[PDB]
């Protein structure tokens, strides 16, 4: 982590090479085995590369480790849009006599095909307005790159207050996943005519619209 | 102990 | 086939003490090292300590040397890590790993420990029935809403786990109130809403809560 300095990101086109290096001192990686790690979003680190160079079963062969003094290198060819995640290096220090991770280097992909959001609103259920409450489901996915902005509306004006919006998530097929909720009282979802969910992608608005009836 | 380490220290030697 | 089983996610009030089990299985316990690896929510790995199951010898980082002790029950094949004097800065994911091919070549599924005075609070299941005018063509999106629980995480099934082509469970939104809420939704051919019976399975370990609720067509 300070011992072992990883870059914070490396970037490459698909079907390109990338490289990742994980510099060291002999005290960790000039005298130890190194190992790589994978972090895929929303998942638990996974083994990639042990003993510098060596491959478990299930790892592609387009990874590939080496050491050369005090550094490490992994190697990814055929660069895809599922090795988009955190890799992490790792080593025992006898200085400290403790394993040592370095930072996460994030993998991304470039030239990734433009994806337009879908928007999906759900209204508030009877369940919950038979529990005295109401709240407003909307849901984005399948948009790259990664940033939205979501508008709320009561019939034609904009609403503020109980509006809570997740940040954009990287989703298992890559492209991205985004939700807002409007929380309302059941009075004020049947006083009204509509309500409408504006999501806004590369200068471009989706708007969903539902109503009590 | 040290001993532990040391143990460690071999185990993770390249 | 190897695997290690951690202990389900839990709320522990600052000062007090929590130990996470990892069960291990599919390989020889005291053939191999145990490592623990905490990561707290969104930063890096962070390596805890290391403990021989064979005669139980321990060896902790620098960071975690004065609150960790790990012991391990070889008649159950079990580590144990168990984190004293917990503060706020301890909330994050705990990893067990095996100390195979000299590295970390298996983990556990990770254990979510946050640190909060807040009390533990079961979730809300509502049902997302698949509306009319909000379908695509020949396919149709119904979910379920969880909401209002503390803490993370919660787990989302459909049909206990028999449905999971077009599962979609989006992440947790924190709400001013301190709790979290979140939804899942399936992708589902519209045609055969009224003959597949659609039930999501949510699990809340921290407060030892499961919920089956049912989505009925709207």
């Amino acid at each position: 982590q300070s011992v072992l300095t990883q870059p914070p990101s490396v970037s490459a086109p698909p079907g390109q090479k990338v490289t990742i290096s994980c510099s060291g001192s002999s005290s960790n990686i000039g005298n130890n085995y190194v190992s790589w790690y994978q972090q895929l979003p929303g998942t638990a680190p996974k083994l990639l590369i042990h003993e510098n160079n060596q491959r478990p079963s299930g790892i592609p062969d387009r990874f590939s480790g080496s050491k050369s003094g005090t550094s490490a290198t992994l190697g990814i060819t055929g660069l895809q849009t599922g090795d988009e995640a955190d890799y992490y290096c790792g080593t025992w220090d006898t200085n400290l006599g403790a394993f040592v991770f370095g930072a996460a280097t994030r993998v991304t992909v470039l030239g990734q095909p433009k994806a337009n959001p879908s928007v999906t609103l759900f209204p508030p259920s009877s369940e919950e307005l038979q529990a005295n409450k109401a709240t407003l489901v909307c849901l984005i996915s399948d948009f790259y790159p990664g940033a939205v902005t979501v508008a709320w509306k009561a019939d034609s004006s904009p609403v503020k207050a109980g509006v809570e919006t997740t940040t954009p998530s990287k989703q298992s097929n890559n492209k991205y996943a985004a939700s807002s909720y409007l929380s309302l009282t059941p009075e004020q979802w049947k006083s009204h005519r509509s309500y409408s969910c504006q999501v806004t992608h590369e200068g471009s608005t989706v708007e969903k619209t539902v109503a009590p009836t | 102990l040290d001993s532990f380490k040391e143990e460690l220290d071999k185990y993770f030697k390249n | 086939e190897v695997q290690l089983v951690q202990s389900g996610a839990e709320v522990k009030k600052p000062g007090a003490s929590l130990k996470v089990s990892c069960k291990a299985s599919g390989y020889t316990f005291t053939d191999y090292y145990m490592h623990w690896v905490r990561q707290a929510p969104g930063q890096g790995l962070e390596w805890m300590g290391i403990i021989k199951p064979s005669a139980g010898n321990t060896r902790n980082a620098q960071k975690f040397q004065g609150r960790v002790t790990m012991t391990r029950d070889t008649s159950t094949s079990t580590v144990y890590m168990e984190l004293s004097a917990l503060r706020f800065e301890d909330t994050a994911v705990y990893y067990c790993a095996r100390g195979g091919v000299h590295g970390l070549d298996y983990w556990g599924q990770g254990t979510l420990v946050t640190v909060s005075s807040a009390s533990t609070k079961g979730p809300s299941v509502f049902p997302l029935a698949p509306s009319s005018k909000s379908t695509s063509g020949g396919t149709a999106a119904l979910g379920c809403l969880v909401k209002d629980y503390f803490p993370e995480p919660v787990t989302v099934s459909w049909n206990s786990g028999a449905l999971t082509s077009g599962v979609h469970t989006f992440p947790a939104v924190l709400q001013s109130s301190g709790l979290y809420s979140l939804s899942s939704v399936v992708t589902v051919p519209s045609s055969s809403l009224g003959t597949q019976t659609y039930i999501c399975n949510v699990n809340h370990k921290p407060s030892n809560t499961k919920v089956d609720k049912r989505v009925e067509p709207k």
